[PDB]
DNA sequence: CCGGGCCGAGCCGTGCTTT
DNA sequence: TGCACGGCTCGGCCCGG
């Protein structure tokens, strides 16, 4: 309401603070401009406005907006600005081009590059082959592949109903044309990229006829058709662009985009609506295991492939795997998954806080965050000792003697990613937040009581409820505040299950169904005859105390205990069970008074419900599979080779273009840079200030023709155009410097005189060449910071996400928070103490502490720019990564051209950039291994320019063009909209997953984003389902990080699937692997014997060596591109997996071939010339062949 | 535990170093009579033998016999670590662990962990 | 110009070696460890270097002849790091005369004499 | 004590199943 | 798009003659 208005005020008041400087800086005329070249917006009208236009637009897409919503406003304004009320521009492709970026900026909310950079150009053509008719045709460029399948769709849709309105005929092809199509396509999923989705030739066909715009564009890679010289098209090559929009464009997002065209009510698309339409007796237990392998299928396209060194953590729905439980951890959600830290710590550490690993049902991907409020795995050690490893310290300790993880964990999944993904609800295990809503609705029903969980209750129904259970009332308050942490002890669940009448407690539950009931049986009859067991009493309940029984006695019943995950310990030839888990094993049989027997059609619970007085539920009944993949990252920006100034220098610094080992030499330079004039005096050279009167110069314009050079004010009267000549005007010529003059004015100026090296660039990619100050990179060097394409430095980091924060773990003092803003923590209560939990504003983000180490050196450099080169006062003022909490900086995702304000308040110790979920969402990132940058608000606002970026064609793609201040949840992306916000699933939702209904169906009750949209209560109030100790517990490396050979790797991750029981290594992982190994052993081999040849000192390639031996019309020698050993590098690995393991004959025999097939290419070149002391190296060729 | 004094660590440390061209891994035998060793490289080229009888070392205090194992490189750098005129002594307990100890002008003692090898 | 100048620092522990000693001694710790520890009791002067399995552990005695004298006023010992000591203990000559003063958990100071009347100090800060 | 030899670093290159 | 091989150059150590 106004603490949220007081928040903003805050944010604009910072910025306009740090806009004053820059703006006060930049007025002295030592930059390309005089003013900063970054606008700031606060809404999706500013930013469409700025980005494509054009003037004055803002208030009308404003008023559209609030009127009818976001496409009929789009389509409206389409209409306005054809109508040409906002001022003449010209011929009808000018009005058709804007009226198209308008409305795709305006659909897309004004962050992609696409209406700038995908959309290369629209022309109007005519149907020449068959009527001559005119037609809408678009060109897209290569950025285009970047945008996103809604981006794409929708320049698709806004093209056919500009062209619909502008009275053009449709679009008519050739067969030639859709078997050059057809052909395009193949030839780039063979040759550039799997395209991750493949329609069919039929598909292609009905969408290529039935498309009524003329989708092309330029070619973008070297690979030249055979159906050649097609009519209308100028080039015989792979035009990737324009096959992208049509592939995962239209045809991949055929629902979204029929939606939006019912949305528009614009008709003609009745075509893809049809296509997608054409897309379009026994026990309780037995009979549910039954339907919903039927309903729900085990997927496996995320185990297709497995890469060495990556492991895969288990098999596709297999039991001992992932266990699944439904909630929302303080830091997880978006897309992310919950793991216990002891999970990361028994496997070897290949799980580290903000890995990535690629899943199995809801999704494809997510990343792992530490929950301490599940469970861990249970495993087996050396001595024959089963174990709960639920802590992270007796992970730590126990790591060295573990011989089998019996089980793997668990992993908490949000129920807005079942909603966003559209997966069917998989039947819930039973847990402690399922137990305490079953026992607080029967205390209600049996005695009149009314409570409410992880809450605070009223006292007198705390009284009676204590009273009527004879129990402690502030152990009910406990237990009923944090269910997750507070247990009763065995006797009081079990006298609770008799008096209310539920479950057994789900903590005293084993894995039941994991086992058969005859193996059920055969214990029984071991324990009823050879046991010894020690009885209690507790309010007239008897449960068992301890049980010894010999290990002869037992036999292999002992692996029943095992897969019961019963925690029990081996000594003097003895298997003893333990106080807390003798009545969990013995009093669902009954204490051994009615006898256990098997049954057709039943299952081991359904027996034990059908017999016994106490029930039980299963405990677990739903698994997942993941696998490894891209490790996180907290790593800063660097250029191909590390750049420190955009200044030219060519090949006069050597291959590392050392700016100032050039300038030792006393060598001269010749490049292409841009010269400036004084006007009074006369000076030429590339800077902006005079150095004799310091007067600001007059860039020179140069005819290509003729050399004549014209100031800028001259160049002006004749348009931009030679006189004697009528040819343009360039603003830049080859020209030639010496870099020692130069460089000893700049040293002079910022009194810089100890750098070593300053590195430069090869030549600029901007149209201009304009080239930046050597001062700043004489700074830049002194400071060891690098800089990017458009003069910004930057750090890159995985992302993740988080709603609430405890003060300990970020490390500020609570006198420092209610300095920032913070006084209450989420439940209302003032703040006082580090141990609570406060909720996140929406623009408050959580570096690590590479990036604080990194933005301190970023700070000093910034106030160093500031005393020196400006002669201003000092900004930062920090000497410790602590001294910024407070201060802004800009967040930027690589596919967009706009950016968002952030501000600084704590730093953890992980890898990864923890952020409220809207922030990411404003970046148009989806938060399942995205990384993206950070970079401090002055440093941008002082260096960027608009004349560094290159002009390519994306030289303008991940740039800051316009940077929101403010955040608004209804035009930040459509994914978050389906994130749960409640503090604890109803039960209602439990008793629906076994229906195996789809989470559509029970929309309205869960609380979403979605439902608060439009009123105050989206920045105010969202809440948690798990609580967590700490945020950053865990791993920090991954152990994939350390690992140097390839043998090495592939070891490591092979013993780590021999440890996990549900991954099965034998075979699978192998032969996986070996189709991850051979496609590179026979790619090799098969190249090898028709390569290209190619001279060391120029980069000329020859099909075939010289004859004569060196490289003629050069002075070099001759090389290989595909060396001896380039082949043979993984043949080792491969033989290793080969015999070491079972693998079918086919790949054995395959690999033996193999390794004869590169002998004997090589015979008569190096013959074997060598003899050996000893054979037999364990070969298994060898072996095999004499069999 | 045993306690061998060898004077010249210089010429130990070029002897070590010269064996350990070839290999990489080799399992030192101390019995009542000297210091044996034995090894062939990963090519199965090259077949090495070592000896030193108890007579060259200055002195010499072993009980039983017992192999000991370490890695090669680690074992040169601490010998090249000496010097021309020191006297090098090799010592060890009951903990699993080589103390390798440099007297010349003054007393430096490093410690460098076993390893088993077949 | 940038004037910086510490006031006298009140020095439990204080020892005068040799060059070459210190010379080796850092030269041993770079070689297992990162990092090293000035340990100095009642006439005995020790420094260590614990990596991360290995170990080095380099004593003295006044009775030695790498140290000339020791006078330590209390039990002291600091660590430092080891690319600056290796810097400045470079170069040392054999027959040099190095004075080092330390305490507790404060920087360290090496000096010594340049023709018996010139002189250079170094001030070493310390870890943690 | 001056000079070769040897060994990282750091740039430019290639290449990653296909009747 | 990360990994694995193979041509230079290019200084900082060393060690012996
Ligand atoms: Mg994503
Ligand atoms: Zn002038
Ligand atoms: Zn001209
Ligand atoms: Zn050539």
């Amino acid at each position: 309401p106004k603490e949220m208005e007081e928040y903003f005020e805050m944010l604009q008041r910072e910025i306009d603070k740090a806009y004053e400087i820059a703006k006060k800086a930049r007025a002295q005329g030592k930059d390309p401009s005089l003013d900063v070249e970054i606008p700031q917006a606060t809404d999706m009208a500013g930013r469409v406005e700025s980005l494509v236009g054009p003037p004055g637009v803002a208030k009308r897409i404003r008023e559209l907006v609030k009127e009818y919503g976001k496409e009929i406003a789009a389509l409206k304004i389409v209409d306005e600005i054809i109508e040409g009320k906002f001022g003449d521009l010209g011929s009808r492709e000018k009005y058709a081009e804007q009226a198209v970026r308008t409305a795709l900026a305006i659909l897309t909310e004004g962050i992609v590059s696409a209406p700038i950079e995908g959309i290369a150009n629209v022309k109007i053509k005519r149907n020449t082959w068959a009527d001559n008719s005119e037609y809408l045709a678009l060109y897209y460029a290569g950025p285009i592949r970047s945008s996103g399948g809604t981006a794409q769709a929708l320049s698709v849709l806004v093209g056919d109903y500009v062209r619909r309105k502008l009275g053009l005929d449709r679009f008519k092809p050739s067969e030639k044309h859709i078997e050059r199509m057809v052909e395009e396509v193949d030839l780039y999923h063979r040759a550039v990229t799997r395209l991750q989705y493949h329609p069919s030739p039929e598909e292609v066909r009905l969408a290529m006829r039935n498309i009524p715009i003329e989708i092309t564009g330029e070619a973008t890679d070297d690979v030249e058709v055979s159906h050649r010289d097609v009519p209308g098209v100028e080039t015989n090559q792979l035009r990737g662009g324009a096959i992208l929009v049509l592939a995962e464009g239209v045809l991949q997002k055929a629902k979204k985009l029929v939606k939006y065209i019912d949305k528009m009510g614009i008709e003609g698309w009745e075509w893809l609506k049809e296509f997608v339409e054409a897309k379009e007796d026994m026990g309780f237990y037995y009979s549910l295991y039954q339907k919903f392998k039927e309903e729900i299928a085990p997927s496996d396209k995320y185990a297709k492939e497995v890469i060495g060194g990556r492991p895969l953590f288990s098999d596709p729905s297999k039991p001992g795997g992932f266990r699944l439980r439904y909630g929302r951890s303080r830091a997880s959600g978006f897309a992310t998954w919950g793991i216990n830290p002891a999970t990361m710590i028994l496997v070897d550490e290949f799980l580290a806080i903000g890995t990535q690993l690629k899943t199995e049902r809801p999704g494809k991907g997510a990343v792992v965050t530490p929950v301490t409020t599940i469970e861990g795995p249970i495993v087996k050690l050396k001595d024959g000792s089963v174990l709960r490893v639920d802590d992270y310290n007796l992970a730590l300790k126990v790591r060295e003697d573990v011989e089998e993880i019996l089980y793997l964990g668990d992993a908490v999944i949000a129920f807005g990613d079942f909603v966003e993904n559209n997966q069917t609800l998989l039947p819930a295990n039973y847990c402690e937040e399922w137990w305490i809503l079953e026992f607080v609705k029967a205390l209600k029903e049996i005695y009149e009581v009314h409570l409410e969980p992880f809450t605070e209750n009223e006292e007198e129904s705390i009284e009676e409820a204590s009273d009527y259970l004879e129990i402690d009332p502030e152990f009910l308050k406990e237990m009923l505040r944090d269910p997750l942490r507070v247990k009763p002890p065995v006797e009081l669940a079990i006298h609770f299950s008799e008096v209310l009448g539920i479950p057994l407690h789900p903590y005293y539950t084993l894995y039941w169904n994991s086992v058969e009931p005859k193996d059920v049986e055969k214990l029984w009859r071991l324990l009823k005859n050879y046991a010894e067991i020690e009885w209690s009493n507790f309010r007239g309940i008897k449960f068992a105390k301890k049980i010894v029984i010999s290990q002869e006695k037992l036999g292999d019943s002992k692996r029943t205990l095992e897969l019961l995950g019963l925690p029990h310990t081996v000594r003097d030839g003895n298997v003893i069970v333990d106080y807390p888990w003798a009545a969990a094993l013995l009093t669902p049989l009954g204490n051994l008074n009615w006898e256990f027997m098997a049954k057709p059609l039943y299952a081991t619970i359904d027996i034990i419900n059908e017999n016994n007085e106490i029930k039980l539920r299963d405990r677990g009944i739903s698994w997942i599979g993941a696998r490894m993949g891209r490790p996180e990252k907290a790593k800063e920006r660097k250029m191909k080779p590390p750049v420190q100034v955009l200044f030219p220098i060519g090949l006069a610094g050597g291959s590392s273009r050392d700016i100032k080992k050039a300038a030792e030499e006393g060598k001269v330079a010749e490049v292409e840079i841009a010269f400036f004039k004084c006007p009074k005096c006369g000076h030429v050279g590339p800077e902006h200030l005079c150095p004799n009167c310091g007067t600001r110069k007059e860039l020179l314009w140069v005819c290509p023709r003729c050399n004549a050079e014209y100031p800028e004010s001259q160049a002006e009267g004749y348009n931009y155009t030679c006189p004697k000549c009528n040819v343009k005007l360039r603003p830049y010529a080859k020209r030639k410097i010496r870099p020692s003059e130069l460089l000893n004015r700049a040293m002079e100026n910022v009194k810089v005189y100890g750098v070593d090296k300053l590195k430069g660039v090869m030549g600029m990619t901007s149209g201009w060449k304009m080239p930046e100050p050597l001062e700043k990179g004489l700074l830049r060097a002194k400071n060891d910071v690098y800089v990017f394409k458009d003069g910004t430095i930057r750090f890159d980091a995985t992302d993740a996400p988080i709603t609430h924060f405890r003060p300990r773990e970020i490390g500020v003092s609570v006198e420092k928070l209610r300095e920032l803003g913070y006084t209450h923590d989420f439940e209302g209560k003032p703040l006082v103490s580090e141990d609570q939990i406060v909720e996140l504003k929406p623009q408050d983000i959580i570096l690590s502490k590479e990036a604080g180490r990194y933005l301190l050196k970023v700070a000093k450099f910034v106030d160093d720019l500031l005393e020196k080169f400006y002669g201003l006062p000092r900004f930062y003022n920090a000497e410790k990564m602590e001294d910024l909490i407070g201060h802004l900086v800009i967040g930027l995702a690589p596919h967009t051209s706009a950016g968002i304000v952030g501000r600084i308040i704590g730093f953890v110790d992980a890898l990864v950039g923890y952020a409220h979920p809207y922030f990411h969402a404003a970046k148009r990132r989806n938060c399942d291994g995205d990384e993206d940058a950070v970079m401090l608000l002055l440093d941008a606002l002082l260096n960027f320019s608009r004349y560094y970026l290159p002009e390519k064609r994306g030289g303008k793609m991940d740039a800051p063009l316009v940077i929101t201040t403010r955040l608004d949840p209804r035009e930040v992306d459509s994914e978050v909209h389906n994130m749960d916000i409640v503090r604890y699933y109803p039960l209602e939702f439990y008793e629906a997953t076994y229906e195996l209904k789809s989470p559509k169906e029970l929309v309205g009750v869960i609380e979403r984003v979605e439902d608060r949209l439009g009123k105050p209560e989206m920045y105010y109030g969202l809440k948690f389902t798990h609580d967590t100790d700490d945020i950053a517990l865990g791993p920090k490396m991954s152990l994939y990080k350390q690992l140097g050979d390839m043998e090495e790797k592939v070891r490591r991750q092979l013993e780590v699937a021999k440890r996990i029981r549900a991954v099965d290594e034998h075979g699978v992982a192998e032969k996986i692997l070996n189709s991850h190994l051979i496609p590179d052993l026979r790619g090799n081999l098969r190249s090898f014997t028709r390569q290209e040849f190619r001279c060391v000192k120029c980069n000329t390639k020859f099909r075939r060596p010289p004859l004569n031996g060196k490289c003629p019309v050069c002075g070099g020698k001759i090389v290989l591109t595909v060396s001896k050993g380039a082949i043979e590098k993984y043949l080792g690995t491969a033989k290793m997996l080969v015999t070491e393991y079972n693998v079918k004959n086919y790949t054995r025999q395959r690999i033996c071939l193999t390794e004869r097939d590169i002998d004997s290419l090589f015979e008569n070149v190096f013959p074997e010339t060598q003899l050996t002391l000893i054979v037999n190296p364990n070969d298994i060729c060898q072996r095999l062949v004499m069999a | 535990p045993f306690e061998i004094v060898f004077e010249g660590a210089k010429e130990f440390a070029q002897l070590i170093e010269t064996a350990s061209r070839l290999i990489d891994e080799a399992a030192f035998k101390v019995t009542e009579e000297g210091i044996s060793m034995r090894a062939m490289d990963p090519s199965r080229v090259v077949l090495i033998d070592l000896n030193l009888p108890a007579s060259i070392f200055s002195k010499y205090e072993v009980d039983g016999e017992e192999t000991i194992g370490v890695n090669m490189d680690h074992l040169k750098k601490v010998l090249k670590r000496g010097k021309a005129k020191e006297t090098l002594i090799l010592r060890k307990g009951e903990e699993n662990f080589l103390e390798i100890s440099l007297q010349g002008t003054a007393t430096r003692t490093f410690k460098l962990p076993l390893i088993d090898v077949e | 110009e940038i004037e910086v100048d510490l006031p006298e620092l009140p020095f439990t522990a204080k020892v005068v070696i040799l060059g070459d000693v210190i010379k080796e001694a850092v030269k041993d710790a770079s070689l297992v460890s990162d990092s090293m520890k000035f340990i100095a009791k009642e006439n005995e002067f020790t420094m260590r270097a614990e990596g991360e399995t290995q170990e080095v552990e380099v004593k003295l005695t006044l009775e030695d002849e790498g140290l000339l004298d020791i006078e330590v006023q209390e039990e002291t010992k600091s660590a430092y790091g080891i690319s600056y000591l290796s810097d400045m203990v470079k170069g040392l000559g054999k027959a040099d005369e190095v004075t080092i003063k330390f305490g507790n958990e404060m920087p360290m100071q090496m000096e010594y004499y340049i023709r018996d009347e010139g002189r250079l100090i170094f001030l070493l800060a310390p870890r943690v």
